[PDB]
């Protein structure tokens, strides 16, 4: 759970009246939690399970209440399994709890192994949402129509007889907002996000690649509605690695039944995707991602500038105007520099002239080349 | 400039400020402290265990058999001494732990103990009472199907040809051996699928699996390819073993391309440890020892990339091409695929089937989608003859996607 | 077998060597050019004068017949040296043939010179790509291109160089089908697209107009900033 | 085996001029075919823009009044071999006095092609369909960059060979007249290749053996698009 | 118009109640299927199930349900008031009476809004 | 809502007991979301409209007024919870600047082409 | 280096030691800062002062270190890297030579490096991703700037260059006090001749 | 003492191997190279010890090893510690008594210098691609219980079937069994044995336009 | 791999335990000398 989110910026009373309304509720919280059986059930089972309980894994189940379980210490004992034990959440691999004594299966443990993935599995997707973007109307129709709309109200689809789409990539220049846009989508949609950078799925060893995308994939499916994100596909995208890429492309295509994960993947040079993995089945859904126009860059000043204070002579218009030559990174760039350059000479209120010599030197620092 | 001399930013975030500043900050600061009073006095939040539900479970008869049967330990068997065979002893190995000799049971029997075997044991004496299955590797074991996939061989289309004689050796003989075994003919038990990737070869395994009624495994390169040498050879032999266990199996290996490339030496030893795999698996295949009832699917796209030993005929026997569909075959395809949706009846599919190019029938499946969201985004119940040609029209175009080398 | 060299083929067919010269020909400036009615005219924009650079020598306009005129744009080197074959193939083309020079035996001699030059070993392309505006069309105007894959054609309206992706969708965005009655408002267009410059100013951006029967002619930039004022006029009537 | 064309495979084949095929492949189709009335070529312009002066490109070209030419590949090299075409029938024709056969220039444009390794640059990244008429009967001849040709009745280059060829050798027989090969040449580029029919981006020329002028077909295209 | 039994869509789940074990006409589901099928099909003014066997579904009903299912049919003719006023007259002179008791209700709720 | 959601409270003798008839005072909360244009006639006007969720970004203390992650859907449209719509045009002018329910437009006079 | 000190201290420690004007600003802190000139001025000494006053937790990791012999570990043990530099939360990450991966690429041939160019797009992403920039920032020292490409120098990413070039007569006046300090000297001793004796120092 | 057994693949190597185990009555060994590798570092060289005292144990044996191209290359470092145990165990420090190795495998190229010496595998036997007579037998063997067609012209089909190796003409025998009864002829005749011909044999890859 | 490097430390070390009266010899035999490390090649 999360505070609500209060939507006023500016220093204003509203913006203080909503805070002392979350503080009364939270108030009234403490209040409620200070001003404060099954036993039966608790004799016999938690009684049954005599502390202290060791943990340890479940390798094969042979009978109904029959199973092989081994502990750290590596031995394997052929135990009984006491009838309280849900048997659909016991499987090889899992993590169970055993009577000292006798060793005998008292409980499933929820995992807590596979420790790199269980971080790549951020969930953090709440810091964006669609507002912080603006102007990219056509990749947010896009996207919502391939991964958005199923997740939220896969009946259209069902009622259609339509097997949803499958797989959707993402390119442009960077600094677009490719990952801005999956993050958002991420967070419009509560499913679960996942998030692999490229060249992070090369591993030295030799199986460390495929079996990595398995797991992601296997941790994926598991979370059931999810999203899973590789941003710079193109470090895989363009033997050993041609064969993490066949794996992922029968992750995608192959055999068995995905069902409701989707996969976003973002490149900076998708012209130099290789055919395989850009699949007509799977890939039907490439979104371009334009160098911002004057409409979309105005949107973008307003945007970032927005949680900035401002003079009155700042004309946003001859910042907007020229040509289509950077992205929304480089404004966020400008916004910032414009920001330092104020503090500098001491404004806590950035002017025009600041925003003018910020541009000035990025498009400075922008590119470079004797003539 | 000057640094900011620590007045300098005492009056920057003073003289700033709104009249509200002090207020607000002082009760988000409020907001965290009471946000922390609240999860320490909730509490941390209980992780729980199993524990169904519970007017299912326990009994006294939980408590009797946990104070009254013996939590076996588990030993690979090993050399009968049956030095006698009125008393035979047997030597166990506790892994990690010891090797004994020891006797059965006054309940099981010298016939039901062979030597290995993976037997039970108790805890004190380390007497022999179960016959317990073998270890098969979880990551090999969980590679069996267990869910036939929602495809028919009816929802192929076009390839009567591949799925007839594909069917000839993956289904015939396990569905009619009486007429291989009367006519005195031992059917192929290797089937190799190769075409351009997208034709359907991953869609006719799913359509064998589905009607394969035996023990269908399927296989990827990934599962193979692990780190240490000699393991992945090792999970094929358990595979091998796996298959040999159920009364008739089927195997079926897709993109065998990972594993199955040819040998080479002067790469400096080259990638090796996957040639060692492959070799494990040609020698399964077909080495020592019969195969078995053994029925073996392999699909690829680089057909000419495998070993020429994978290629031979006796473990490879019917190789199966999946071209790109011809037109009936695209017709075919388009009218499967309409099967699902809501469309207009009058759909002139063979017009779209002519106007598609060398198009596989995964793009056969796009196009169709892309209708769907079309009709989606249009907000239509139905699918319109405008909606496939506006399909076929961004598909196509995608594909297809300065460029002054032209003429 | 990747590029590695200008005379062998990637497995699929391109030459990426043509490419990697098409890609330097696009780090280079805008250079716009049009035919009107009867008139064809240039804008050079990205000056740039710095302060102790005094603009006129690098002449980003060059003339090399009794009547063509333009640069080309990329790397000036080459543009040099390519001005010096138009000089040589045009006063000789003129001396020797029976009848004078006209702009499409010029164009294909600087696309067959510069595809002469790439089909070689060793031998490094012209990386750059130029607009060719002649008056003898048997006296119409008319405009080519010119791209370092040794090929030429014949534009309308054309745009190479920094703006090239932008300003030719500006030329489709309005180039008129209507033939530009009054060709100053085609130089008053030019000057739109000026106003697309690197810089963006438009302050600095060097024009030619040829009514193809006349010589080269220069616009000061005063009366060019008149037609940037029309412009300017015409832009203002939103409200 | 990736430097040039004077290498040579373990299986023979020299790993330059596959390549060259491939360069073939990349370029917009071109189709040919050879009728008994007479032999017709027909060729996409693919017209990157409307400003654009749709006969600018050059990818139908007139050899000569008695054959024309149309091609696929890279342009540049094309322009060369046609300017070889052209001079040779020139010279040939200035000297002797009599027609030069089709066969003929494609057989001087192939030895042309035959300069990249056999004397003393690279192989000429383009594929030829000549369509001509001579005094002994209308041919129709393809030829690659490798220098070898043939003597085709309906043949199909460039991009998305294949299918073009297919729908060509599934209604191509050898009794048509050249208005039914041209309207099923037509109907099939326009359902395979772009869109429907229009005088921007497609090209068609015919040669007759009694016809030495308006070798072309030019802006008499409308009575095509109203009855196609 | 939507059926209460489609919502459920019977016709794909394992039916693992069925066979001699599912040929009764209980009151307690019939109640649900005549809720489902007023909420479902709510002012759309029409119905399939309970306007061609308006009657027979409503004898298969039992006590407390008639007070309802009869009610439910004011949902669907919501806001045409001569749609269901013309409609309901059937069963305002029915013979049952607790049926009598839901369409005098849905009289008045059809009226709603 | 209320009067249901209070009886619940003891739903094993008023819902799942004798007063099953309780749950259609909801239907006195009936209402339909969405949009329907109308000209000044009031017949039907189908307009092209901007479909989204709500936020104020740019707005602090100031106009809210933002149809975040948008689809173009011509009108009719059904509005969800938290749904707002705008005219995906500043051709017509609205008589009411709250989109919600049934609308009437305008022809915009001041726009010009 | 007190023009060097003062920038420095700008652009790290008033992010980290005052972020409240940020917040009032509304734009986020600046992320790293690039260090370049000859070798051996001052460079590692000033970013190891810098760490020590603003109390930040100092992590170095050198460019020549990144590289390893294997694909797939440079990735890896740069994201470990700022993994570690995560959990320490207030922090500083120093990559020493980091042109010796922020170089020129083999451009074809008898072979290619291929995993420089991935460590430095790895690098790339994971401060381009302004990855949890609560009190972290990064450092890089690089000599000879002129070797180094812009890859990592584009706008969004690392904001702000210092100039390190060779300690003049005042600064050798100053680096010589500092060392001599612990030294014993004797009367005579004239540390403005030695000075001036040797131009063109590193310092 | 060592039999090093090689040839294309489709040569009945192992049938040979296998018919050798069959005739010899021995205790038989066999097993193939892969499963020599394993993972733990010292273990391979174990296994080979252990099998050949296995081998001299029970004295009258025969130690049979398929693909030893798996551990057979030429200088991982566990694969090569297996090799040169293997080695050791069968040349060097008093081998032999009465243990007698087989080798077989496809790409004695690889091989090279280790294991090929003299003393160590003294025959070299080349199971070559199999003549036009055996190509014949191969197809006259494998379709005994065939029931075939007694008019059959085996001569002809051992003609069409050059480079065919033995499994090949396993596979056209198999192939045309197959195609009769897709005709449901109770027995299978000589169209039947083109028809399987062409089954097996490759794709002709395609006509070539290089050198036409 | 490690174990090898590990086990090839303990051959220096002990074999350059050889006191001088020791009456012990060493004899290696190898097919490929190149491979092995100059660490021993060493006098
Ligand atoms: N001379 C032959 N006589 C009979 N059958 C043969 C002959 N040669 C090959 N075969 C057939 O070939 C099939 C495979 O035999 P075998 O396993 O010995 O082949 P191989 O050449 O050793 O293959 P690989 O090296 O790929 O394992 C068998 O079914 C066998 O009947
Ligand atoms: N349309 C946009 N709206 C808001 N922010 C944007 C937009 N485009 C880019 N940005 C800024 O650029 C950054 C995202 O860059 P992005 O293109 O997602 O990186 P990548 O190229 O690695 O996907 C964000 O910090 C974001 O603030
Ligand atoms: N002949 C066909 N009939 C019906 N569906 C097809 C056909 N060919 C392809 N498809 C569709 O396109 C997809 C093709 O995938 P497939 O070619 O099996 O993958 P792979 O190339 O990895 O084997 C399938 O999911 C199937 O739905
Ligand atoms: N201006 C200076 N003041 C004091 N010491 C200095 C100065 N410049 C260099 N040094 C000394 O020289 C050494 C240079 O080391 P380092 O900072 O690693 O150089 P670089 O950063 O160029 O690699 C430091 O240990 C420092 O003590
Ligand atoms: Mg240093
Ligand atoms: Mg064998």
């Amino acid at each position: 759970s999360k505070l609500p989110l209060v939507t006023p910026h500016t220093q204003c009373r509203l913006k203080l009246l909503k805070l002392e309304r979350i503080k009364d509720y939270l108030l009234m919280e403490e209040e409620f939690i200070r001003n404060q059986k099954q036993e039966e059930e608790r004799s016999k089972v938690d009684d049954l399970r005599g502390t202290p309980m060791s943990v340890g894994t479940l390798e094969e189940i042979i009978d109904d209440n029959h199973a092989i379980v081994s502990t750290s210490v590596g031995s394997e004992h052929y135990v009984s399994i006491l009838s309280f034990v849900d048997k659909d959440l016991l499987e090889p691999g899992c993590s169970v709890l055993l009577n000292h004594k006798v060793h005998a299966v008292i409980g499933v443990l929820m995992d807590d192994t596979d420790p790199l993935v269980t971080v790549m599995k951020v969930e953090k997707a709440p810091q964006e949402t669609y507002a912080d973007i603006g102007g990219l109307d056509n990749q947010i129709q896009e996207i919502k129509e391939s991964v958005e709309l199923p997740l939220t109200h896969p009946e259209y689809y069902e009622e259609m007889g339509i097997k949803p789409p499958k797989g959707v990539i993402l390119y442009g220049p960077p600094g677009t907002g490719k990952t801005l846009l999956a993050k958002a989508v991420a967070n419009q949609t509560s499913a679960t996000f996942l998030r692999v950078v490229g060249s992070e799925l090369i591993q030295k060893y030799l199986g460390d690649g495929p079996k990595l995308v398995r797991e992601l994939f296997r941790v994926a499916e598991e979370h059931a509605p999810s999203i899973v994100f590789i941003d710079e596909i193109d470090a895989i995208g363009t033997r050993e690695i041609q064969r993490t890429m066949l794996e992922l492309l029968n992750q995608l295509d192959g055999f068995d039944s995905r069902g409701d994960v989707k996969v976003i993947m973002a490149t900076n040079r998708i012209e130099t995707l290789d055919p395989a993995l850009i699949r007509p089945g799977r890939i039907d859904r490439k979104i371009e991602f334009p160098l911002p126009d004057e409409k979309t860059k105005k949107r973008i000043f307003q945007i970032h500038t927005s949680r900035m204070t401002l003079a009155d002579d700042v004309t946003l218009d001859d910042l907007i105007m020229a040509k289509d030559d950077l992205s929304g990174a480089d404004i966020k760039a400008i916004c910032t520099e414009a920001g330092l350059m104020a503090l500098r000479e001491r404004r806590m209120k950035v002017t025009n002239e600041d925003f003018k010599k910020s541009k000035e030197n990025v498009l400075y620092k922008k590119q470079e080349g004797t003539p | 400039i000057r640094a900011l001399d620590e007045g300098d930013i005492a009056l920057l975030k003073t003289y700033g400020q709104s009249t509200y500043s002090r207020q607000i900050k002082q009760v988000e600061d409020d907001i965290q402290q009471l946000l922390k009073k609240i999860n320490e006095l909730t509490g941390i939040k209980e992780s729980d265990t199993g524990l169904a539900p519970p007017a299912l479970w326990d009994l006294a008869a939980d408590k009797q058999t946990l104070q009254s049967e013996q939590p076996l330990q588990v030993a690979r068997c090993t050399k009968i001494i049956n030095a006698d065979s009125e008393d035979p002893k047997y030597i166990i190995n506790v892994k990690q732990f010891a090797k004994f000799v020891v006797d059965l049971s006054d309940q099981v029997a010298p016939t039901d103990i062979e030597e290995g075997m993976r037997v039970g044991v108790d805890r004190n004496k380390y007497q022999i009472h179960i016959p317990l299955p073998p270890k098969i590797d979880p990551t090999v074991t969980m590679m069996q199907v267990e869910e036939k996939p929602d495809v028919t061989y009816s929802d192929v289309g076009g390839c009567k040809e591949q799925i007839e004689k594909l069917r000839e050796v993956v289904e015939t003989p396990l569905l009619h051996p009486e007429r291989f075994v009367n006519l005195g003919i031992e059917p192929p038990k290797g089937v190799l699928l190769f075409g351009p990737p997208g034709t359907g070869k991953t869609l006719c395994a799913r359509a064998v699996a589905n009607r394969t009624d035996a023990c269908f495994i399927r296989v990827i390169g990934s599962e193979l390819v692990q780190k240490y040498v000699g393991e992945g050879a090792r999970m094929v032999r358990e595979l091998f073993e796996m298959a040999r266990t159920k009364k008739a199996c089927l195997i079926f290996f897709d993109e065998i391309d990972a594993i199955g490339g040819a040998r080479f030496d002067d790469g400096a030893g080259g990638d090796n440890e996957v040639q060692r795999t492959m070799l494990e698996l040609i020698n399964q295949l077909d080495g020592f020892d019969p195969r078995g009832n053994i029925k073996v699917l392999m699909a690829t796209n680089r057909p000419d990339t495998l070993d020429p030993a994978l290629m031979r005929p006796g473990r490879l026997d019917r190789k199966i091409e999946f071209s790109l569909p011809d037109l009936e075959g695209r017709t075919h395809i388009f009218k499967i695929h309409a099967r699902s949706m809501s469309v207009e009846r009058d759909i002139r599919f063979e017009l779209l089937a002519r106007l598609c190019p060398n198009s596989t029938g995964a793009e056969i499946r796009s196009v169709c989608t892309e209708a769907g969201m079309f009709a989606i985004r249009a907000r239509r119940k139905i699918a319109t003859e405008k909606d496939f040609l506006e399909a076929v029209n961004k598909v196509i175009k995608s594909y297809a996607k300065r460029y002054m080398t032209y003429n | 077998s990747y590029d590695r060299a200008i005379t062998v083929f990637s497995p699929d067919g391109h030459l990426f060597q043509v490419e990697y010269a098409q890609e330097a020909v696009k780090k280079g400036s805008t250079a716009v050019g049009v035919r009107g009615r009867d008139i064809v005219v240039l804008g050079v924009e990205k000056k740039s004068v710095a302060k102790l650079q005094d603009e006129r020598t690098v002449r980003k306009i060059c003339a090399l017949d009794d009547n063509v005129c333009m640069a080309f744009a990329g790397l000036t080197a080459d543009a040099r040296i390519v001005i010096n074959r138009a000089r040589v193939e045009c006063q000789s083309h003129r001396l020797t043939v029976e009848d004078p020079v006209t702009v499409e035996y010029i164009t294909r001699y600087i696309a067959s010179l510069k595809q002469r030059y790439t089909q070689s070993n060793g031998r490094r392309p012209f990386g750059i790509s130029a607009l060719i505006v002649g008056f003898d069309f048997d006296g119409t105007p008319r405009l080519y291109q010119t791209d370092p894959s040794g090929t030429y054609h014949a534009w309308k309206a054309n745009a190479i160089g920094r703006g090239a992706k932008s300003v030719r969708e500006f030329l489709e965005k309005n180039y008129t089908d209507e033939a530009i009655e009054t060709d100053d408002l085609t130089i008053k267009l030019v000057i739109k697209a000026l106003l697309e410059v690197v810089q963006s100013g438009g302050k600095n951006i060097e024009l030619a107009v040829m009514r193809r029967d006349q010589s080269l002619k220069i616009l000061n930039p005063e009366e060019i900033e008149k037609y940037v004022a029309e412009i300017e006029k015409e832009k203002e009537e939103n409200e | 085996y990736d430097r040039g064309v004077n290498t040579f495979s373990p299986e023979g084949r020299l790993f330059q001029v596959e390549y060259a095929i491939e360069a073939i492949k990349l370029g917009s189709t071109a189709i040919g075919i050879q009728t008994s009335e007479g032999v017709c070529l027909a060729v996409e312009k693919r017209i990157t823009s409307p400003l654009m002066e749709p006969s600018s490109i050059e990818k139908i070209v007139e050899i000569d009044a008695h054959i024309g030419c149309a091609m696929s590949g890279l342009i540049a090299d094309a322009k060369t071999l046609i300017d070889k075409a052209r001079v040779e029938t020139q010279n040939h024709w200035f000297t002797y006095n009599e027609t030069m056969t089709v066969e003929s220039v494609t057989q001087a444009v192939s030895n042309l092609a035959l300069q990249f390794g056999e004397e003393d640059s690279r192989p000429f990244g383009v594929a030829l369909l000549f369509g001509g008429v001579d005094e002994k009967g209308p041919q129709l001849f393809h030829m690659d960059p490798s220098g070898t040709f043939v003597q085709c009745d309906a043949r199909a280059i460039g991009s998305a060979s294949e299918g073009a060829q297919s729908s060509l050798q599934e209604v191509y027989h050898k009794s048509m007249t050249l208005k039914e090969a041209i309207k099923s040449s037509l109907i099939i580029l326009k359902q395979v290749m772009e869109e429907k029919l229009n005088a921007t981006n497609i090209e068609l020329a015919t040669v007759q053996p009694g016809q030495n002028f308006h070798m072309f077909t030019k802006e008499e295209l409308e009575e095509v698009i109203k009855d196609i | 118009p939507k059926v209460p039994d489609d919502i459920y869509k019977t016709h794909l789940e394992n039916n693992r109640f069925g066979g001699s074990g599912s040929q009764v006409d209980s009151a307690r589901m019939n109640l649900a299927s005549s809720f489902v099928n007023g909420f479902v099909n709510a002012a759309f003014g029409q119905d399939k199930l309970l306007t061609d066997d308006g009657n027979k579904w409503l004898y298969k009903n039992k006590d407390h349900g008639m007070l309802s299912a009869a009610a439910s049919l004011g949902m669907i003719l919501l806001w045409d008031v001569d749609g269901g006023l013309t409609q309901i007259d059937k069963y305002l002179y029915s013979s049952e009476d607790y049926i009598k008791s839901g369409a005098l209700l849905a009289c008045g709720i059809v009226n709603s809004g | 809502l209320l009067t249901v959601l209070v009886s619940f409270l003891d739903v094993r003798n008023i819902i799942l007991g004798k007063s099953h008839y309780v749950l259609y005072g909801l239907v006195a909360a009936m209402q339909p979301r969405m949009l329907v244009t109308f000209d000044e006639e009031l017949r039907p006007l189908p307009v092209s409209v901007r479909v989204g969720q709500a936020v104020d970004v740019v707005g602090q203390a100031g106009k809210p007024k933002t149809i975040t992650g948008f689809q173009t859907h011509t009108t009719p449209v059904l509005l969800a919870h938290g749904e707002r719509a705008e005219l995906a045009t500043e051709e017509f002018l609205p008589v009411t600047p709250i989109l919600e329910g049934f609308v009437i437009l305008r022809k915009n006079p001041n726009y010009d082409l | 280096l007190d023009k060097q000190i003062k920038e420095i201290k700008e652009v790290i420690e008033l992010p980290v030691k005052h972020p409240e004007l940020f917040e009032a600003l509304g734009i986020a802190q600046p992320k790293g800062v690039l260090l370049y000139g000859p070798p051996g001025t001052g460079k590692t000494l000033l970013a190891r002062a810098v760490a020590h006053h603003t109390d930040c937790t100092f992590i170095r990791v050198s460019g020549s270190e990144l590289v390893q012999k294997f694909i797939g570990e440079g990735a890896r043990m740069v994201r470990e890297l700022f993994v570690m530099a995560r959990e320490h939360a207030p922090s500083i990450i120093f990559m020493d030579e980091i042109d010796s991966i922020g170089s020129s690429r083999l451009e074809g041939g008898s072979g290619g490096d291929s995993e420089v160019q991935r460590t430095m797009l790895e690098l790339l992403n994971q401060l381009d991703g302004f990855e949890a920039t609560k009190n972290i920032k990064v450092i890089m020292a690089t000599n000879r700037i002129d070797i180094l490409d812009s890859a990592l120098l584009r706008p969004g990413r690392i904001d702000r260059k210092i100039e390190f070039p060779p300690p003049n007569e005042e600064a050798r006046l100053d680096i010589l006090k500092i060392h001599s300090r612990k030294m014993n000297l004797t009367r005579g001793i004239n540390l403005r001749k030695i000075a001036e004796l040797m131009p063109g120092a590193s310092g | 003492k060592g039999v090093l057994m090689y040839g294309p693949p489709g040569t009945g190597k192992t049938l040979l191997a296998r018919a050798c185990a069959a005739q010899t009555k021995a205790t038989f060994l066999k097993l193939a190279g892969p499963q020599l590798v394993q993972m733990f570092i010292g273990d391979g060289a174990k296994l080979v010890r252990d099998a050949f005292a296995l081998a001299k144990e029970k004295a009258p044996s025969i130690i049979f090893i398929d693909e030893l191209d798996a551990i057979g290359t030429k200088r991982d470092r566990e694969v090569q510690r297996t090799m040169l145990e293997l080695l050791n165990q069968l040349d060097g420090f008093q081998p032999n008594t009465q243990v007698k190795v087989i080798a077989a495998t496809n790409r004695v190229d690889i091989l090279d210098p280790a294991l090929l010496r003299s003393g160590r595998l003294d025959r070299k036997i080349e199971f070559p691609m199999p003549n036009e007579e055996a190509r014949a037998r191969i197809m006259q063997i494998h379709s005994r219980k065939m029931n075939v067609s007694p008019d059959v012209n085996y001569e002809e089909l051992a003609r069409c079937t050059d480079d065919f190796n033995g499994a090949q003409c396993k596979a056209v025998c198999v192939e045309a069994g197959m195609i009769a009864l897709r005709r449901g002829a109770t027995e299978l005749t000589h169209e039947d044995y083109m028809e399987g011909i062409l089954e097996v044999q490759a794709k002709k890859k395609a006509n070539l336009q290089y050198y036409a | 791999d490690r174990e090898i490097q590990r086990t090839l430390m303990e051959l220096l070390n002990q074999m350059d335990g050889f006191d001088t009266l020791h009456r012990v010899k060493m004899i290696m035999a190898t097919n490929r000398p190149d491979t092995l490390d100059p660490a021993l090649l060493r006098p």
